[PDB]
C-alpha cells in the first residue's frame, strides 16, 4: 500500500496517509518560520510520516 | 504568514511531498552564516549502490575516474543480449553494438551543494534516460560546495568528459567515434553548459546539450524572482545563498559561473558550440534567466530548442506522473537520437 513512485526514490509513504504527510511537512514549515538539527540524526528518514511526526515534537 | 495551499494545486500529491520533504530538509542543512550541515545531509540523503543485474533492462558500475580527488561516476548501460549469467567485473566494459550508440554525460542537480550520482532520485531519473532514449548514462559525482566551490564542479566534469571521449568500448560503429551529449537539470544544467564551452575549445566535438531547468541567475532581480518568490518551493533567499557558497569570495552574480550572458563572459558569436535543448519551467522562479539563456544562444546564431512548460515547477522530472515528464522524455530521446 506504499507509493511507488516515492518508494523508488527512497522514501516510504503509504497511499493513503499522503494527505496527512502534507499536512505535517506544512506544519512544520510554520514552525520553522517561527523559530534541531542535533536530535535529527537519530531519525530514519525514509519513513516522512514519522520523521515528520518527530521533528514536529521536538520544536 | 506559512500557507502553502497554492503549490499544492499545481502539482499531485507525492511529488509535492517529495519536493517539500527536501525543501524543508534543505532549510535545516543551509546555515545563516553560509556554513553547511555536511554530516547530515548526507544522512538524510536516500541513496543506493550500483548493480551490476539488470533491472528493468538497466545495469550500473561505478567507476573511479580520478584518485587524487577521489572522483567516482555510475555507468548506466541497456542489458546486455543473449546474456546467459549476469555480468562479473571483467564484463563491464564491453564494447557498445550499434552503429549509432549516443553516451549522456549526465551532471545532478542540487544547486551545487546537494545530492550526489547514488541519490536515488538521480538513480533513477538516469535508469529512466537509458531505456527512453536507448543509450548510455554516465553519471558523474562531482564535488560540492560549499567545500569544493567553482571551478571545481566544472573540472570534474572535463576530467569525466575526457574519460568517456577515450573510451574505446563506448566507440560508435559508424564513425569510430564517441557519441557525446552533455545533460544535466539544476546546477547539472549550468555545468553541462560551462563543460560543453571548454570542449570546444580543445579537440572533443560534444553532439548536443540537454538542460532541465539550467541554475542561471544574476545581480539583477528579475520579474519572475520578485512574482514567484517562496509560492512554489524555491524562494530568492536559498538561491542567493547557493550562488555565495558557489562563488568566489568577493565576487557577485555577473560572474560569468552565474550569468553565462554576463559582459564578463565570452561572446558564443562564431563559436563551435552544440545544438541545445533547454527546458524551462514556468513556474521556477528563475524562469526568467532560464529564458534569457535560451535567446542568448538564439541571438548568437546558436541552435536551440526551447520548451517552455507554462505550469511546471521544478523537480516535474522526478516522478512519471505528469505530462510535464512525459512530454520531455519524448523530446529528450527525438533530440538524441536525430
Ligand atoms: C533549496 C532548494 C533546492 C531545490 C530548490 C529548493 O528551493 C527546494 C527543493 C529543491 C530540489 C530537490 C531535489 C532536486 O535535486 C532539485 C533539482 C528539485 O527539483 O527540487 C532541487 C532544487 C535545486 O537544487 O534546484
Amino acid at each position: 500500500g506504499m507509493d511507488e513512485l516515492l518508494a523508488v526514490l527512497g522514501y516510504k509513504v503509504r497511499s493513503s496517509e499522503m494527505a496527512d504527510v502534507a499536512q505535517k511537512l506544512e506544519q512544520l514549515e510554520v514552525m520553522m518560520s517561527n523559530v534541531l538539527a542535533t536530535e535529527t540524526v537519530h531519525y530514519n528518514p525514509a519513513e516522512l510520516y514519522t520523521w515528520l511526526d518527530s521533528m514536529l515534537t521536538d520544536l | 504568514e506559512v500557507n502553502l495551499i497554492e503549490s499544492r494545486t499545481v502539482v499531485p500529491l507525492n511529488t509535492w511531498v517529495l519536493i517539500s520533504n527536501f525543501k524543508v530538509a534543505y532549510n535545516i542543512l543551509r546555515r545563516p552564516d553560509g556554513t553547511f550541515n555536511r554530516h547530515l545531509a548526507e544522512y538524510l540523503d536516500r541513496k543506493v549502490t550500483a548493480n551490476a543485474n539488470p533491472v528493468d533492462g538497466v545495469f550500473s558500475f561505478d567507476v573511479l575516474i580520478d584518485r587524487r580527488i577521489n572522483l567516482l561516476s555510475r555507468v548506466y548501460r541497456p542489458a546486455y543480449a543473449d546474456q546467459e549469467q549476469p555480468p562479473s567485473i571483467l564484463d563491464l566494459e564491453k564494447p557498445v553494438d550499434g552503429d549509432i550508440v549516443p553516451v549522456i554525460l549526465f551532471f545532478h542537480g542540487g544547486s551545487f551543494a546537494h545530492s550526489s550520482a547514488n541519490s536515488a532520485i538521480y538513480d533513477t531519473l538516469c535508469r529512466r534516460l537509458v531505456g527512453l532514449c536507448k543509450c548510455v548514462v554516465v553519471s558523474v559525482n562531482y564535488r560540492r560546495a560549499p567545500e569544493n566551490p567553482y571551478p571545481c564542479a566544472y573540472d570534474d566534469g572535463w576530467i569525466a568528459l575526457n574519460w568517456v571521449n577515450s573510451r574505446s568500448w563506448l566507440k560508435s560503429k559508424k564513425d569510430s567515434k564517441v557519441h557525446i551529449f552533455l545533460a544535466g537539470d539544476s546546477s547539472g544544467g549550468n555545468i553541462a553548459h560551462n563543460v560543453a564551452l571548454r570542449a570546444g575549445e580543445s579537440g572533443i566535438d560534444v553532439l548536443g546539450n540537454i538542460l532541465l531547468n539550467p541554475m542561471f541567475g544574476g545581480n539583477e532581480r528579475t520579474e519572475s524572482e520578485k512574482s514567484l518568490d517562496g509560492k512554489y518551493f524555491v524562494t530568492v533567499r536559498d538561491r542567493d545563498w547557493y550562488w555565495k557558497a558557489f562563488l568566489p569570495e568577493g565576487e557577485d552574480r555577473e560572474h560569468p559561473a552565474c550569468n553565462p550572458f554576463s559582459p564578463r563572459g565570452k561572446s558564443l558569436e562564431g563559436v563551435s558550440f552544440p545544438k541545445s535543448l533547454v527546458v524551462v519551467a514556468g513556474l521556477d522562479l528563475i524562469r526568467d534567466w532560464q529564458l534569457a539563456y535560451a535567446e542568448g544562444l538564439k541571438k548568437a546564431g546558436q541552435e536551440v530548442k526551447l520548451m517552455h512548460l507554462e505550469k511546471a515547477t521544478v523537480g516535474f522530472y522526478l516522478l512519471p506522473n505528469n505530462n510535464h515528464f512525459h512530454n520531455v522524455m519524448d523530446e529528450i530521446s527525438a533530440f538524441v537520437n536525430a
